[PDB]
């Protein structure tokens, strides 16, 4: 039904279908549908296809054996249609290999120190971007200080694209550490760096980077706050949420409703009320009351955090409070204050019985209304498609 | 002088109302009502 | 190729901004041009700097306005105080309509593409604006070969986009094929921002000031007995207080020409002005002697 | 050549725009930057709409040398005069941070262009003070016997400004405060208050400190500036004089008046009250009866 509704040249309405295909065949084999729909899965182009390849990587989370295999004739340097292809090719031949991705980080590696003296054409941009991904993944918490340094000779070597990639790279990476010294360098780098995507990618580096660190992150988050810049703010917001994670905190929440009503920047005000999420997975029945407050606010964005602050919050068994927040949002007239609810939803309710409660089982069937609608905005239906995706993990 | 004292029981009323005047209005907006 | 083709977020600086506001209002109703002079980085920010102006033609904005003797000779100059630059687009305004390109405007554009590939051209109405936020929006023509196999999608990726609805149908039809409309951003220094701020420089001088003072005599006067006339008034407004819910009162004896609201607002005003007056000539008493 | 200037008023954009082109020539490190001022004047108000950078270069050794091309000023205006007549050559801005007498050659050169006498435009790029940190000078010539037979001098004139309508609701638009300029209401007015004490407090100190400099440093004295201080101490009030008790009976009008229109608004408040509390009696009522009718439908 999903595929019959939402077309194959769109970026976004292919976008969504292969994400949430994955889902619901997620951890194990099974690309049967998209071989049937293969002519469907063509007709993708520029970022779209990135996504494409990557969602084989989705289905096949867990299996190593045919691991490399799958992927084998998509990787570069064997016959491809496209640079795309190339790229997300690296990306997701580490969802599969991940949580044993020692030896793919070898491979990977390769091709990042080829590149990094000098780059091409954008041929060799999009596949740097697509290996810095990759390497983020294998190398997960691994903290391996000479690939730290690599990465940073992405960013030096100034290709705009494979920027976003490397910063967000290197947190995926350097997870916990706190490492003074490269704290240093990503925040005077964020200034000197005008391109809109290295920024805003290394505004969210800073943030994972001190993770688990709590007392001692205390430094940071003021310094990223206090900027003029909206993307170190934006950055600033997640920095209290990593470093605080999995404590119910005083400070940590006075902090964020401060930010959330006295910045005027949209984005960051949004941002800070995500972060409240996964500081209070604690005692996940104190989410619905913070939350409460803040969702009659009428910024559109602060309404658009709320639910996924449920969302995070009440992840493993579904609470009764946190739905009627998230009713009047699903019917909010602002494009994406419902696609933020309805992708929220799926995430508490995951693994739940239409039998035991009556509610998970309407909201699977609101969800497919949005689909057929076309009097909806793509946005929506988007939300909508990417949800149902979560509810039946396939 | 005369005035002082005047006027500063005088703001004292302003303060009282405030306080008073929204706690009624709560418990019927709660209760069931058309 | 794999172009992105991701069309420009114009980060338009708080200097450019002010300039142009000024430049349009004044050839209101004909509308009026000139170029804007930057940069453009990444592959979808391109920074407006400062724009010029091209004297106003009778023509209405179109291609003949293009005048490379004026061009030459503007340029030249700038490049000795060094703020010569590249051409990133133009400006111009439709005022007497909401912001969209007409087919003359399409030709003046389509001379503009060839120029500079990522030529925008950003439309400011700035009197009709149905919002206090100055209502502007940013155009760039997309070729009809992409748009007719339809990598418009191709040419939104990596921004969010904006969206402008205000002539439905029609509106929607019309941005497309010129371009597609972007978000528009301010980029603001704050040294530029406590210029703006400060805008007073006999602030020391007029708080210490006090109003000559036969003027206040009068009005303490003035204020008193007026309000005997709405307290009057104040209570024919309560011999009522009766009528079944509280609107129809409001409609069926005209309730409105409301006393209370008069006498509130009057004596608060006259309450705040005395509040000043009795701080003013106190303080001033005791500092200078 | 005109007396007209007995007001100057200037445009958010002029001040705006002076402050960028400093650092667009990269003229800094104690370096001046004289721009050509464009706008209206032949009049009382003087109404500086727009301003352009000229290249200047800087010499410290001598102040007997700089360079400014007087060509390039001349060329560059006459086309910004057929898109807007409103723009005649009306002076040069120079950029601070003090007045000079090295001001002055500069002067000269720009008077031969204008038909009022230039308006010398220090907007300061220190961006000192609470007030503007532009001062407003026009070059008056008098005939004056001080020793000098005809002095032409730089005279203070006050700043103000002006803001076009589009213009206002572009900076409001910047802005996401709601400004403390303003003279608004009473918050803002006691606000502006304590700033206005505070900014005399730092005049009077500088006035210390020149004369003892001319007491220690013999700074030659100049009679003239004393004269003024003298007769700031001669027109000075004084205690025990029946003037302050005129003040003090003055005083108690202002709070009888105070007291009254702080008591009407005690009833305004009890009216408030009450009606409210009408509201609640009838929600009450309805309260009742919807909950039995309830138990009905159930």
């Amino acid at each position: 039904k999903s595929k019959s509704s939402l077309d194959g040249k769109f970026s976004l309405f292919h976008t969504a279908v292969s994400v949430a295909n994955g889902f619901m065949h997620a951890g194990t084999t099974d690309n049967s549908f998209i071989k049937a729909n293969l002519p469907w899965l063509g007709k993708a182009q520029n970022w779209a296809k990135f996504t494409a390849t990557a969602s084989l990587g989705v289905i096949h989370k867990g299996n190593l054996l045919e691991g490399k295999k799958v992927m084998a004739p998509y990787l570069p340097g064997s016959r491809a249609s496209s640079r795309f292809i190339k790229g997300g090719s690296l990306y997701g031949l580490g969802l599969i290999y991940a949580g044993f991705g020692r030896d793919t980080t070898d491979y990977l590696k390769n091709i990042i120190v080829e590149n990094s003296g000098t780059s091409g054409d954008e041929d060799v941009d999009v596949l740097l971007h697509g290996a810095s991904l990759g390497i983020g993944l294998a190398a997960m918490g691994s903290a391996n200080i000479e690939v730290y340094e690599a990465l940073k000779e992405v960013l030096y070597n100034d290709s705009a694209t494979s920027g976003e990639a490397a910063a967000l790279g290197m947190g995926l990476c350097m997870l916990g550490t706190g490492k003074p010294e490269a704290i240093h360098d990503m925040f005077t780098y964020s200034q000197e760096t005008q391109h809109g995507n290295i920024t805003r990618g290394l505004a969210v580096g800073l943030a994972l980077i001190n993770y688990g660190r709590q007392e001692l992150a205390d430094d940071l988050i003021t310094k990223m706050l206090a900027s003029d810049e909206s993307l170190l703010r934006y950055g600033g917001a997640f920095t209290i949420a990593l470093a605080y994670a999995g404590t119910g905190n005083n400070s940590a929440v006075k902090r964020l409703l401060h930010v959330a009503v006295s910045d005027s920047n949209d984005d960051v005000r949004r941002a800070a009320v995500i972060a409240l999420g996964f500081v209070l997975l604690r005692d996940y029945t104190t989410v619905p009351r913070i939350v409460q407050l803040l969702s009659k606010s009428h910024n559109a964005h602060v309404r658009c955090g709320t639910a996924f602050a449920l969302g995070i919050a009440c992840a493993g068994k579904g609470l009764q409070s946190a739905i009627d927040v998230l009713d009047p949002l699903t019917k909010d007239p602002v494009d994406f204050v419902r696609q933020a609810a309805m992708i929220a939803l799926s995430m508490i309710l995951i693994q739940q019985t239409e039998k035991l409660n009556p509610q998970v089982a309407d909201i699977n069937k609101n969800f497919l209304s949005v689909i057929t609608n076309k009097h909806q905005e793509g946005l929506a239906k988007f939300g909508a498609c990417v949800a149902q995706g979560i509810m039946n993990a396939g | 002088q005369v005035f002082d004292e005047r006027i500063k029981f005088a703001n004292q009323l302003h303060d009282e109302y405030l306080v008073s005047m929204r706690y009624p209005e709560d418990k019927k907006t709660q209760q069931n009502e058309k | 190729t794999g172009r992105d083709d991701t069309k420009e977020t114009v980060y338009i600086s708080s200097i450019a901004l002010l300039k142009m506001l000024k430049h349009g209002r004044a050839g209101v109703p004909m509308e009026v041009m000139g170029l804007m002079l930057g940069e453009f980085v990444d592959d979808y920010t391109v920074n407006v700097v400062d724009v010029f102006a091209m004297p106003q033609s009778g023509t209405g904005v179109s291609v003949e306005a293009v005048d490379d003797v004026f061009q030459a000779k503007m340029m030249d100059m700038l490049k000795q105080t060094g703020r010569d630059q590249m051409v990133v687009g133009w400006y111009h305004s439709h005022p007497g309509f909401g912001c969209w390109l007409s087919s003359v405007d399409v030709n003046t554009q389509k001379s503009f593409e060839q120029l500079n590939s990522r030529a925008v051209a950003v439309v400011v109405d700035p009197i009709q604006s149905v919002k206090g936020k100055v209502v502007i929006d940013a155009f760039r023509l997309i070729d009809t070969g992409a748009l007719i196999n339809n990598l418009e999608p191709r040419q939104t990726t990596s921004n969010t986009g904006l969206l402008n609805k205000a002539n439905i149908q029609a509106l929607i039809h019309g941005l497309n094929r010129h371009y597609y409309s972007l978000n528009i951003d301010y980029h603001k220094t704050a040294k530029e921002t406590k210029m703006l701020m400060n805008l007073h420089k006999e602030q020391w001088q007029s708080g210490l000031k006090m109003y000559d003072y036969e003027e206040k005599e009068e009005s303490n006067l003035a204020a008193t007995k007026s309000m005997v006339k709405i307290a009057e008034q104040y209570s024919k407004r309560i011999e009522e207080e009766k009528e079944l819910t509280e609107e129809e009162l409001k409609t069926r004896y005209v309730g409105r020409q409301d006393p209370k609201k008069h006498l509130s607002e009057t004596a608060d005003e006259t309450l705040e002005n005395n509040i000043v007056s009795v701080l003013t000539a106190g303080v001033n008493s005791v500092a200078i002697k | 050549m005109s007396l007209q200037h007995e007001k100057v008023t200037i445009a958010p954009l002029v001040l705006l725009s002076a402050l960028d082109h400093y650092e667009r020539t990269q003229t800094k490190e104690n370096k001046r930057c004289v721009g050509v001022i464009l706008g209206d004047a032949n009049s009382s108000t003087i109404r500086v709409t727009n301003s352009f950078a000229l290249p200047f270069e800087e010499d410290e050794k001598n102040s007997d040398v700089w360079f400014l091309d007087h060509n390039y000023i001349e060329n560059m205006n006459e086309m910004c005069k057929k898109i807007n007549a409103k723009e005649k050559l009306i002076g040069w801005y120079h950029s601070g941070p003090k007045l000079r007498a090295s001001d002055l050659k500069i002067n000269e050169l720009f008077k031969k262009y204008t038909q009022n006498n230039p308006l010398l435009l220090i907007v300061d790029v220190k961006q000192q003070g609470v007030g503007l940190p532009t001062d407003a000078y026009v070059a008056i010539e008098q005939v004056k016997d001080d020793g000098t037979s005809t002095e032409k001098t730089f005279l203070h004139l006050p700043c103000t400004i002006e803001a076009e309508e589009a213009e206002e609701i572009g900076v409001e638009h910047l802005l996401r405060d709601v400004r403390d300029q303003a003279a608004g209401g009473l918050s803002i007015r006691l606000t502006n208050q304590l700033k206005s004490l505070k900014g005399l407090q730092s005049k009077l100190k500088d006035v210390v400190e020149y004369l003892d400099k001319v007491i220690n440093k013999e700074l030659p004295i100049n009679h003239t500036i004393l004269g003024k201080l003298q007769d700031v101490f001669n027109l000075l009030p004084n205690l025990g004089t029946p003037d302050d008790d005129e003040i003090d009976v003055e005083n108690h009008d202002r709070i009888n008046i105070s007291n009254n229109l702080q008591k009407a608004l005690t009833v305004k408040t009890n009216d408030e009250l009450m009606v409210i509390y009408i509201s609640n009696l009838v929600r009450s009522i309805i309260a009742f009866d919807d909950l039995i009718e309830n138990k009905i439908q159930n």
